[PDB]
RNA sequence: GGAUAGCUGGAGUUUUGUUAGUUUUAUCAGGUAAAGCGAAUGAUUAGAGGCCCUCGACCUAUUCUCAAACUUUAAAUGGGUAAGAUCCAGUGGUUACUUCAUUGAACUGCUGGGAUUAAUAUGACUCCAAGUGGGCCAUUUUUGGUAAGCAGAACUGGCGAUGAGGGAUGCUCCUAACGCUUGGUUAAGGUGCCAAAAUGCUCGCUCAUCAGAUACCAUAAAAGGUGUUGGUUCAUAU
RNA sequence: AGCGCGGGUAAACGGCGGGAGUAAUGACUCUCUUAAGGUAGCCAAAUGCCUCGUCAUCUAAUUAGUGACGCGCAUGAA
RNA sequence: AUAGCGCAGGUGUCCUAAGGCAAGCUCAAUGAGAACAGAAAUCUCAUGUUGACCAAAAGGGGAAAAGCUUGCUUGAUUUUGAUUUUCAGUACGAAUACAAACUGUGAAAGCAUGGCCUAUCGAUCCUUUAGGUCUGAGAAACUUUCAGCUAGAGGUGUCAGAAAAGUUACCACAGGGAUAACUGGCUUGUGGCAGCCAAGCGUUCAUAGCGACGUUGCUUUUUGAUCCUUCGAUGUCGGCUCUUCCUAUCAUUGAGACGCAGAAGUCUCAAAGUGUCGGAUUGUUCACCCGCCAAUAGGGAACGUGAGCUGGGUUUAGACCGU
RNA sequence: GCUGUCGGUCAUACUGCGUCGAAUACACCGGAUCCCUUCAGACCUCCGAAUUAAGCGGCGCAAGGCCCGGUUAGUACUUGGGUGGGGGACUCCCAGGGAAUACCGGGUGCUGACAGCU
């Protein structure tokens, strides 16, 4: 086949439908502190600093912040091993990740829950519960008698 | 006398035989950070000695 | 391709270290000469019998060569070589569009 | 010498229609699809019979031409020229390749001719006619089945002409939602006014 | 013929944002102003917003947030009847007086009034001055989509801010008098070009001098008196901060209206 | 044919609340299958309604059928990241960086809060070197070709390197993987005889002057039959 | 010196044309082009692809043989 | 991520502007209008989501711009590193994000390290020039020439980079069924044979005999397609001789149908029990004639049959002609 | 309840056509001496103060568009299993996931900062 920086991009780098024109200003006012997760989505509208195609849609940790760019460490399988790769990228092509935000909420409630016992002797054992089997109750309402259907061609 | 051009067969099975993940480390490596920034981390560390 | 003769650019030299104007010549090679070690080693080696030693290159692919500009500073007379991309047509006479 | 049509029964390849990429145009043998009286209005010709495939096939353009010339000639003798409409619904857009005569190498081949793809349950022909007829119009499509490959069930539907509407649901016409030939158009309460 | 604006035309049709449709914001120039790098993290880039409406000159200091832009302190030329200047609110003199009157009440809000007196007229000035000490308050200039000529009223209000002691970055090249002449710029601040036009026009005509400048005849201001006002306005400013139908129809109500028609 | 990486062995250590070809919880990326054309682009049948005709024109609303290099919309199966002792908060200091500013930023000192913070299972570098770099097959996906026990790919599993029981017989199908053995129980598959086990029980269908008989598999079709056994729906017992 | 520049030499190596129109046929006219455009002769040849060429002859019957006929794939003058 | 001598195309360039920045403006197209003037000139209004244009293939991207027009300029500059892409996580090339200079444009924010993004290119050795108050020619100075250190250029298109024409039928060696020319095997387009439907032909009448436009099979007696077997050899055409087998039956036996009066036939069923010839030309297989006959049907058995023959052909070495 | 300046989401916000807008205020609007712009004071620029018609805002339209839900549909398609069916083409069962038009029931906005107005 043929290899180019943007080969097979077509659908992948397409702007979208009715989504043409430049980035909005409020998305350009997002801050990214180092030690923070970000999903690399590249918008073809800006051709400056767009990352390579493989990294598109990859979540990874911000290690640097250049003035007009964000150093993101992502990770990449090469047969036998993962290897952590360090890719700079323009500000428009980075989104804030939302993958961590349940865990970030969770710790504030969970650490405050363990805190507040003190002399009652904590040992709360705070933990999510996976919704397995339901217990039993009586249930009653209006009924219908169904039967199976004869075939019709139409 | 061809012969086969290419194949991905038995390559996933070979890789998974051993897919090592790099060990996590405290304190992030600074290779590829700003030179201006890393100048002031040296000047920082000097000032507390 | 067309290029002006006058040209403001950086002067990598001891006095200036800033943008001066420069004079844009072309760079040609200049003659290969004798008494240079590789030419002397080539001459002793090809004396005698045994035909000739080194490869003679035969089969060129390229039409073009890379155009070097010889810059030359006005004030201090520093020079250097800028390369430029390849082309068949080169000049640095005027006639603008 | 064209091929036997056992060669090109099955839908082995992706559709390859006549475009800017194909360029070799072989032109079809059906450039007359509709037949009988084309111009009759919907208030006449309530009865209908479809010819429906049960089998996932290709059908050549010549086999469609053969089948319509079969069926409309059976109409002309029995029930006259001017008491039927006969549509061919299927079109041949798939273009079909031949390599002709180191054995391979130049294996990719030129475009021979046209062919139509056909699903299970897909409608091939439809005769629209008077309820007087119908039984004659079924036996017009028992004939036309022999020109195609595979089997095709013949199917008297319950619908007035070439419309969505059931012939029960058509006649409740009087209230005047419905008002065009070969197409009963529904007047909506949707506007403007 | 096929005629304008199909059903399928409106399907395809993307919209420009809204303040492009309304015809106000340039989103090209907005993206250049609002960026402040990522080495700075969470600094706020302030900008002076001068807008020439009719009869009035609005002047704001503004930084941006994700919810919206956020005003630090406003100024209006309609305030200036407080500080001596009765009329001539749209002109270049009033633009300078608004930009000065703004620039004090940025400093008074932060608590930085005694530092940065600035430089009271029409001579060139940047703030390289003050060394070994706190740096002057940085603020850009957003013209908007006022077309940027030599003169215009906006660089009046820029020079008002520079007198006030806000660090505006600016070249000299779009001031009046330009190769630069400072005393020609002093004529525009003190309203001398306005007085010289009245001095030219009154000896020529009574009818033009009645038709224009009718408010000047009411408020009793002569050709000689103009340069006194805008000078004396400045000392008045610098001892002062500021001091204070139909409705929709339901779908029951809509099908009611059909059977009327 | 080499070199190089991978697959493999051996020799040393570090080291045990850390690993995963898995799901869940939350969050993203994608443009295949289908669908679409009374949505753009491209292909396409049919008529309707807009100085004497006239098929035209073109327009307006409809209609027949489509697309590997068309698309508004858009699955399943797969892919990324996160789920705490390598953590969270409070407070002081360092700094040529950053700020209009002890404002921030990153790094650090101290003081609290917390022992495994979804499920299930489970202990997790360095060196030296061999052989190998002709592969083939099967289910699904799929390209060239009339097709091939043909050529070329994708995912997984086999054969090759591998016997045992079944498919009469078969490198690749099924069951199932092997230390020497005593007893018990099954798998796939079978029970008239060859042949270990049913001429077992019970209910239908079939008469062949070429019956039929067990996946891969060792070929059969269009079209017929008042041969027989049932069903569906009309019309006067047929 | 040679090679260039300028002559000679084919019983030196060798080479020796197409297209329309015109009393079925083309003596004849026109046209593009070569260093020269195959002359005298001979031919389906030990040399002709189409080809078992066409017409005589030998035969009851001849893809053979002989004698003629030539736009001759690709005959021809030490 | 992913193959084929898969599919549709493209590159070895072009440009001091088509580079850079800022400002102003809006394009293709349609509609209605204006002397000469129309289907096409120029001017004007209205509408115009990109239907134009951006050096060139195709695809992304773009509307107070990335398009068009003007103004000012040379960041297509200098110093070396890091990263991404191919990937062994080597190199080249290409690109991205900073750092330290110095300039351009703009009021300023900014933007600019060539082209809006995706292609447009090259190691060692050798030669060559640019740079330094530089290092060395080893007995020591001076001073030409030389050798160095750093960065470009001269080129390898077989593009990780030898310096390179034929012929062998006089042939040789190591090997290869990884790979052709025979049989056999899979396949059956092509060849051959048999069905289904019924437009017409058949004076009249679709079906005695036929059968278009379509469509379903069979065969391995043709020819391809393929490369599984065989290269430490299975003796490659044709004829002669001799045997057997098949039936898709040319004749002979017994039937049935007819456009069957008789005679002569054409069609179909049971039929392989018996029979299928003499010669001219060609190496022929085929073919084409002369004749006979009840009839001169088609095929298989390693394209039956070379320790059975023959050697005319093909296919060694000699020689002739033509190209 | 509103008007302005800077915005956020970027059509529930667009487009077409028609009626109505207290009060600031936006706006049309008057002028060319200087700053400044061209063929041209139309645009732009500067200096002004003698009608809501448009712009702008609200509302309507059996409007188009757009957004939201119900149908379409447990259908199309599809993951794992089958010594299931079928001569093939394809199709059914078991354990799971599960769309999209067509067509009618409701909508046509919400909002942060700052200065002012019944």
């Amino acid at each position: 086949t043929s290899f180019g920086k943007r080969a097979r991009t077509r659908q992948k780098f397409s702007k979208g439908f009715r989504r043409h024109g430049m980035p909005a200003v409020s998305r350009l006012l997002v801050i990214h502190k180092k030690g923070d997760y970000v999903d690399i989505v590249c918008d073809p509208s800006v051709q400056k600093g767009m990352p390579y195609s493989y990294y598109h849609g990859r979540t990874g940790i911000v290690f640097n912040v250049t003035q007009r760019a964000v150093g993101v460490e992502v990770n990449k399988v090469v047969g036998n091993r993962v290897i952590k790769k360090r890719i700079h990228v323009r500000l428009e092509h980075v989104r804030k990740s939302r993958c961590n935000e349940l865990f970030l909420r969770r710790v504030k409630e969970n650490d405050a829950a363990h805190h507040e016992a003190h002399l009652k002797g904590e040992s709360i054992k705070t933990k999510r519960q996976i919704p397995g089997p339901k217990p039993g109750c009586f249930v009653s309402g209006t009924m219908e008698v169904l039967e199976p259907a004869p075939f019709v061609e139409s | 006398a061809k012969s086969k051009n290419h194949t991905n067969h038995n390559q996933n099975k070979k890789a998974h035989r051993n897919i090592k993940k790099p060990q996590r480390k405290r304190k992030m490596s600074t290779k590829g950070m700003c030179p201006k920034f890393l100048r002031n981390q040296r000047a920082c560390k000097r000032g507390m000695m | 391709v067309n290029v002006p003769k006058l040209r403001n650019t950086f002067c990598k030299g001891p006095k200036c270290r800033k943008h001066q104007p420069h004079k844009v010549s072309q760079y040609k090679k200049g003659k290969d000469s004798l008494v240079v070690q590789g030419k002397r080693r080539y001459d002793r080696k090809q004396k005698g019998f045994g035909g000739q030693t080194k490869p003679i290159f035969r089969k060129k692919a390229k039409t073009t060569k890379k155009i070097v500009l010889k810059l030359e500073c006005t004030k201090c007379k520093t020079k250097r070589l800028l390369p430029i991309k390849r082309c068949k047509s080169f000049e640095l006479g005027a006639e603008k569009k | 010498g064209r091929r036997p049509a056992r060669c090109y029964r099955y839908c082995k390849n992706k559709p390859y229609p006549k475009s800017r990429f194909c360029r070799g145009v072989p032109d079809a043998k059906i450039r007359i699809y509709d037949a009988g009286r084309k111009r009759a209005d919907v208030d006449e010709f309530p009865g209908v019979a479809h010819l429906v495939s049960d089998e996932y096939e290709q059908i050549s353009s010549e086999a469609l031409e053969a089948a319509r010339v079969c069926a409309n000639k059976y109409m002309i003798k029995n029930c006259g020229k001017d008491n039927f409409h006969l549509r061919i619904r299927v079109h041949p857009f798939h273009v079909l390749r031949i390599n002709k005569m180191t054995g391979m190498r130049g294996a990719f081949g030129k475009p021979m001719g046209l062919v139509a793809r056909v699903d299970i349950g897909q409608i091939l022909m439809s005769i629209r006619t008077r309820e007087s007829n119908v039984a004659t119009a079924v036996t017009a499509l028992r004939r036309a089945a022999f020109k195609f490959p595979g089997r095709q069930k013949v199917f008297v539907s319950n619908k007035w002409g070439f419309t969505k509407f059931t012939k029960v649901e058509y006649k409740k016409q009087a209230e005047g939602r419905i008002v065009d030939g070969v197409g009963a158009k529904w007047i909506s309460t949707k506007g403007p006014l | 013929v096929k005629a304008l604006k199909n059903k399928a035309y409106f399907k395809r049709y993307q919209v420009k944002y809204r303040r492009r449709r309304q015809g106000k914001t340039d989103y090209a120039a907005r993206r250049a102003l609002v960026l402040q790098d990522r080495n700075k993290y969470n600094a706020h880039k302030h900008r002076l917003v001068v807008r020439l409406t009719n009869k009035r000159i609005i002047c704001q200091v503004v930084y941006s947030t994700i919810e919206g832009d956020r005003v630090l302190a406003t100024a209006e030329s309609t305030e200036l009847p407080r500080y001596g200047v009765k009329i001539g609110l749209t002109n270049y003199a009033a633009a300078y007086c608004t930009g000065l009157l703004l620039a004090r009440r940025v400093l008074k809000q932060l608590g930085m009034s005694e530092t940065f007196e600035g430089v009271e007229t029409g001579e060139e000035y940047h703030i390289e001055e003050n060394f070994g000490e706190r740096r002057p308050f940085k603020v850009l200039l957003d013209v908007g989509i006022v077309r940027t000529t030599v003169g215009n009223r906006v660089f009046g209000a820029m020079k008002g801010a520079a007198d006030g002691g806000l660090h505006v970055p600016h070249g000299i090249k779009k001031f009046p008098g330009y190769s630069y002449d400072p005393e020609a710029h002093r004529a525009r601040i003190l309203g001398l070009h306005v007085a010289d036009y009245m001095r030219q026009l009154k000896e020529e005509d009574p009818e033009k001098y009645s038709a224009q400048f009718s408010q000047y005849i009411k408020n009793k201001i002569e050709a000689d008196d103009i340069e006194a006002m805008y000078k004396n306005a400045h000392a008045q400013i610098r001892k002062n901060p500021d001091a204070v139908r139909h409705v929709k129809l339901t779908k029951a109500q809509r099908r009611e209206r059909v059977q009327q028609k």
